[PDB]
């Protein structure tokens, strides 16, 4: 018997006659890759194809799960929506993503503040497990760190559908100096948790070319942990607002 | 030239060259999202034959950007040798196609015939050419380059060891080295990249790459795939130097999207030259793929196709020492399935070797789209057929950090003695050397990285 | 032997090894037709997984349909080599697929290995490898066989010439002959589907095959796929006698179906054994693919490709020249796509090499089908990468007769030249003498009918 | 540095480098009419001594004239690669000889120690060589380049057609080239002086040397060896371009003397881009020669050797299809008979390979020397050991124009026969179809001129 998402198929060893059995254990745990599971002939090994297969069925599984609305209550954040309606539409419409529908610019003008120092944004985008996971340890500190010693805190809010270029749309309606977005990135063989964090000083959606924005990626547990994270988020937020710029346009 | 043409009875009217190239596309989902498909399998065969009949002035004449207005256009245009244009400036597509796939035409005589080429003309021969077409098309066009490699000669097959890792943590990178090594991977570049975008990171990463290349002194070149302006600060610093990156699109907005200039691609010619490693002349690396332009909102109403097309006339001033699609990076949106994005792997690959340029391909798919690993394996063996120069390696080709599935070490090794293809010469002698590699096949003891050790 | 296994905490249990072979096949229209397949990736993998676990002895015990019950599983439990069987009775699926992928096994070991297996069990190995699995697995796998022509040798490729009609019209049909000829096709056979199926129909047929044959001294042969009693007729009445052709499927009631008993195949070959103009030891073809047992009733609750090996277990009891599965003939309900017409084309020559017939296969699709001309080009050039023993050809595959799409004439040529692969020995001097082939390549004046004449 | 060495008990003391670098030359009448050469045999042997002892940083940064003061110093000091130079700047000049020299030193080492050498340092090592090391040495360094035949493959020897007349009169020059082409020589150029440095001019000469390469479809290029900016006139009015050349001198002031900026070079190459018919990367030609610099006035000081090795430091940087040194060109002032001509070309190839250009040689001399046309057969044959690019050709070697004697048709011939050696493969296909060469020897018919009409 072996179940095939397990932590020791994921340690399994497949080299038939190694020069040095103990240096492959050392390898295979130094590293999340798929390495040292051994071939047959120049092709791999049964087991190794077999995990393989078995990751992917999982991974197709997470790239049209959503979050479910009533986990979005228990953060207390507005539920605000994109031009997409569904999950299939998102997938192939990544125009209609950048851009918020028409019921959500009147939620936005409505209920948050007028012209914050660094707004925080939300969305599943390409990958629900991303946000669920790492919740609870990236936003707590992002938010306390943000006004422990900060400026003008704008109001969260979750963006359903959504894609990067829409926080351009949300820095013009709020008029945020600095606009923090939190989104997953599209899902991995061996995981779907990785989230990133797209950050732009002042974005205008007829002149912000992606280049102006900064990119802080892999948030998860094996990548850049989440509390960790947030503290450099914080950081980055308090680096745009001094030399006025973003992206390239930085120093250091 | 004419805009028109009548199938089975019916007049099937077009607005200008634009449009012609991109309904004469297969069909492909990222058309359909930039709205510039055809609108059924007949229109779609109109355009292909009303694109047969224009001639090369035609569409040289016609770029899908204004010169005065896009400096890649600028750049494609300035290089075209003039007298090998006027010699077939009035050859139809449907004649420049013919001219390509035949057997009479040798290699030194494309070598001068697509020099009188524009971007736009290399993709229009693609549009009007099967599967098959592509493929022995870009057989019968080797584009040989040289770093401390020799990449391109026919009857060879190269691979990138890419060991990219969640938080650039240099054991795991290292781990996975040794492992593409095991299996031959390595002699087109070990590229890894980058997570965090700063010199000190670049170096850290790059020295871990030549602590491997310089205690086995392996010929080969390792490259971190940071912004060209952080890789040229590095190695400025001190940081070796191998193969110098950048991202590329078709267009200067799309340029400007990805933070580059011109200028910047000259700079990293003069930065290579001064400090890197390389015996051979060529050090420069850039990666392409559809979809790249549309994102940008940089096509300006142009196909994937054409835009592709345009990346490899500006990547072939500055003569690389490798280029490669990444075919399926993106997304569905823009390649659905198995039929697309095999069909833009052989267009890419076509198109890369009719410009000139040291083509490959990374093979590779995404999980959102309707795809697996099947399909990296149909398309590898498809393109090494077509004398791809190169593809990707990496443990079983799952990414941990780049979130997708390209080929496995195992793949190059499988498509090598598959089709009795060597690895780079001088890559050959080193694994020949180590005991990895004996007459192009693997050895008992291949395939294990503790053989390092 | 265990029928379930835990996958993700969920468990994965089976009813019989039946439903372990058909969940355990890549999706396909034909299994979830007969109500097979499996509902999910998941329970596909787990599938998998269970097969891979079991024995040898488990699937040659368990044969789809009972041996009192069925002529075909007898013939194949019957043709068994029992000291083969008890070296490998014991063997996991998982270590059969490891064992035939091996560099490190020869195609002599290979050669008494496969005289253990049972069609059950070769469907198994298949159900666990990917494409490239697929493909290299039958590359070293090579089958050789000799009627006027040597067909399978590695290096070579050979190619039918299916000159067909819709009315069986001697001036068409010649006409494609010289055609493909002309191309460097028939290697393999001058193969006819006829309209009507009768004795004086035959013999007109075979007299213009032979007719050219007689009058250029081709090394080859002719063949009429008709219903084989119609041939043995025809070939006793004196028509020219070269390949003896049937349509088999893997049970006994498909055999019914199409109204053929073992007892007619025994008297093919014996009256191939007086009659026909064959040099070689090789003069029987059988036709295959999958969804003809399903199309029968026929299946048993089993899938379409377990009952496709069978085919081959049932063909290499009576040793044939050829055999071709044509892998798109029917329609989507079997086989919808590009994506599973590749996949099963893959399947059955690696399952029809590793049975140890001369596996070749038309790479074929309908207009009923989501399939285009560019589909049969992909699949054409990596069967051709597997060894692929021999295609068919027709004028720009366009089969005005069965209403089909194969491939061309052109796509025998350009695989050879591609690949550098040269026809049968004996087919290429005669090809060299005409002036049609020069070191593997198609000279000038070749692709011209007119030079015939 | 030390400047001094002890030599039979006597103590032998320099100034600079600069003296060092001329002492160590052998004897030649051009050393000492600047003043430089050594006054005895000891003080040579003391000065190769101290030079061996230098380092390559020594030289390296003391150039024979200064950064600042001159722009091919400057030229030469920008291209270095610095990390190739840091691994060598502490190597002996005797150290990097027994390196050049090494069997254990492949092509590929060479390739990249290079690039840290500067031309002081390459002239430093061929001082300190022996004939047998000059040519031993250059033969293990090839430097092949690719126009529209492909130069310096070791193994081949390629020749230029020089078809010079005293008033360009196209039926003279014509004569002398079906003459050379049926020896087989023409594949490096077919190369006139023109008597005339006018536009009008040149593209009558031209019109007459592509006529006959039109004519015959003969893979080649021509070129008219006028000054480069009338050539550049001529080919943007519409001449056939092919290869342009200029002469050049190893100091700044020594190209004001010819009339030649460096803009002029980065001209041409721009102006061959667009206009020339090449089907390689390689289309310009610069000619060299010891004393050139010395009679401008422009040596500073230097020697001749080492300020011949500035020219192809020079020429390096623009990447030419081909260089020669005319080595007895000038006159007994510089080179005054057989052993100082024959010195000079070993230098001089040597230098050449070593700097990485693709270095031929024109084995000459004049009437005022003393020397007679056998001092050009031993220097033919002792550079083709030597895997010298090619030689030039003339009816018997004699110029009725430029007044010096060269080598003839029959010496290219000789030496391939002699050696075993093949013309460029291109221009080897198309001797073999006009029935002029096989197997690399003359067929009977060649060496006569009418076998072109
Ligand atoms: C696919 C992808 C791309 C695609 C984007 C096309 C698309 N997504 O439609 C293309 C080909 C443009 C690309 C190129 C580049 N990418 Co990228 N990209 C990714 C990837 C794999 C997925 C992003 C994702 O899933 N986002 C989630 C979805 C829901 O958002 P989206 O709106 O659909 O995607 C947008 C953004 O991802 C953005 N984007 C993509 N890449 C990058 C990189 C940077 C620096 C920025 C600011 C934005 C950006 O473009 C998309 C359209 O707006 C990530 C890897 C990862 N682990 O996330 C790397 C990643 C974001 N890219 C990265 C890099 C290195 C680059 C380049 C800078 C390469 C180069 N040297 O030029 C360029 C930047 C181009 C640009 N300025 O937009 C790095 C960022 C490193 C850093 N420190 O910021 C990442 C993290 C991967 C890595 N190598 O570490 N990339
Ligand atoms: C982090 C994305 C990485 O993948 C590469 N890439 C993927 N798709 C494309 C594409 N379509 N065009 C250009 N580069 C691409 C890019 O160079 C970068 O290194
Ligand atoms: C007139 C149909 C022709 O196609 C052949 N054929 C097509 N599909 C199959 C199949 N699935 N099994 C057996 N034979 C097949 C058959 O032998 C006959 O000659
Ligand atoms: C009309 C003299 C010709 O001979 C060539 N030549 C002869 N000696 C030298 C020399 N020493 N340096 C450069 N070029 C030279 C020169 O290029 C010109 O084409
Ligand atoms: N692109
Ligand atoms: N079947
Ligand atoms: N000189």
């Amino acid at each position: 018997a072996l179940d095939l998402g397990s932590a020791e198929a994921k340690a399994w060893i497949g080299v038939e006659n190694p020069h040095r059995a103990d240096v492959l254990t050392e390898l295979r745990r130094s590293t999340v890759a798929r390495v040292c599971t051994g071939r047959a002939g120049p092709r791999p090994r049964t087991q190794a194809l077999l995990r393989f297969l078995a990751d992917h069925s999982r991974s197709k599984d997470t790239v049209l799960k959503e979050v479910p609305e009533e986990w979005v209550k228990a953060q207390g954040l507005l539920e605000v929506r994109s031009e997409i309606s569904d999950k299939n539409l998102y997938l192939t419409r990544p125009d209609m993503g950048r851009r918020l529908c028409a019921e959500a610019v009147e939620a936005l003008k409505a209920q948050c503040v007028a012209n914050p120092d660094v707004q925080v944004v939300i969305s599943d985008g390409l990958s629900t497990d991303a946000i669920t996971v790492n919740y609870e340890e990236i936003l707590p500190p992002l938010m306390a760190g943000l006004k422990q010693a900060g400026l003008k805190v704008g109001t969260p809010f979750f963006v359903r559908y959504g894609r990067v270029k829409i926080e351009d749309q949300i820095g013009e309606i709020l008029g945020a100096k600095v606009v923090i977005l939190l989104v997953g990135e599209r899902p991995g063989l061996g995981q779907s948790e990785s989230l990133s964090c797209y950050a732009v000083y002042s974005p205008r959606m007829a002149t912000t070319v992606e280049a102006d924005r900064t990119c802080i990626s892999n948030i998860h547990q094996g990548g850049t942990p989440p509390v960790e994270a947030a503290a450099v988020i914080v950081d980055l937020a308090k680096r745009m607002l001094e030399q006025k710029a973003s992206g390239i346009n930085m120093t250091r | 030239m004419k805009l028109k043409t009548t199938l089975f009875g019916n007049v099937y009217q077009f607005k200008d060259v634009k449009e012609v190239l991109a309904k004469a596309n297969e069909l492909r989902s990222g058309d359909v999202l930039a709205g510039v498909a055809a609108a059924s399998s007949q229109e779609r065969v109109a355009a292909k034959q009303v694109l047969s009949e224009m001639t090369v002035a035609d569409i040289r004449n016609n770029p899908v950007i204004a010169y005065e207005d896009d400096c890649v256009t600028r750049l494609i245009q300035d290089d075209v040798n003039e007298t090998a244009y006027n010699q077939i400036k009035n050859w139809s597509i449907s004649e420049l196609r013919e001219y390509v796939l035949s057997d009479e035409t040798s290699v030194d005589d494309i070598a001068f015939t697509r020099k009188g080429l524009t971007s736009e003309v290399v993709a229009a021969v693609a549009k009007i050419c099967s599967n098959a077409d592509l493929i022995y098309g870009a057989k019968k066009m080797p584009v040989i380059k040289k770093a401390n490699t020799t990449i391109g000669i026919p009857g060879t097959f190269s691979a990138r060891l890419q060991p990219n890792d969640t938080r650039d943590d240099v054991q795991s990178i290292a781990a996975q080295i040794y492992e593409g090594l095991s299996f031959g991977v390595g002699d087109a570049v070990i590229g890894v990249n980058p997570v965090t975008d700063d010199v000190e990171n670049l170096s850290r990463v790059l020295d871990t790459i030549y602590g491997v290349i310089d205690k086995f002194n392996i010929p080969t070149q390792g490259c971190v795939l940071a912004h060209v302006t952080t890789q040229i600060e590095a190695i400025r610093r001190g940081a070796p130097g191998g193969l110098i990156f950048q991202s590329i699109c078709g267009s200067e907005k799309g340029l400007k999207e990805f933070g580059v200039e011109l200028a910047m691609l000259d700079e990293a010619r003069a930065v290579g030259a001064e400090f890197n490693r390389i015996a051979g002349e060529n050090c420069l690396y850039f990666e392409t793929g559809q979809g790249s332009a549309l994102s940008a909102g940089a096509n300006f109403g142009a196909d994937q196709v054409t835009m592709e097309a345009r990346n490899y006339g500006l990547a072939r001033h500055y003569d690389p020492f490798i280029v490669n699609t990444v075919v399926g990076f993106i997304g569905p949106e823009y390649l659905y399935n198995d039929r697309q994005i095999i069909r833009a792997g052989l267009e890419d690959h076509f198109m890369g070797k009719l410009s000139g340029i040291s083509m490959g391909c990374d093979c590779c798919y995404t999980n959102h789209a309707d795809a697996d690993q099947n399909l990296n394996e149909n398309l590898m063996i498809l393109l090494a057929t077509a004398g791809c120069n190169y593809i990707m390696g990496m443990p079983l080709g799952d990414d941990i950090m780049l979130n997708y599935q390209t080929t496995a070490f195992h793949d190059t090794a499988t498509v090598r003695q598959l089709l009795n293809l060597r690895p780079s010469p001088e890559f050959e002698r080193w694994l020949e050397s180590m005991g990895i590699m004996a007459n192009g096949r693997l050895t008992k003891r291949a395939g294990d990285p503790s053989l390092f050790f």
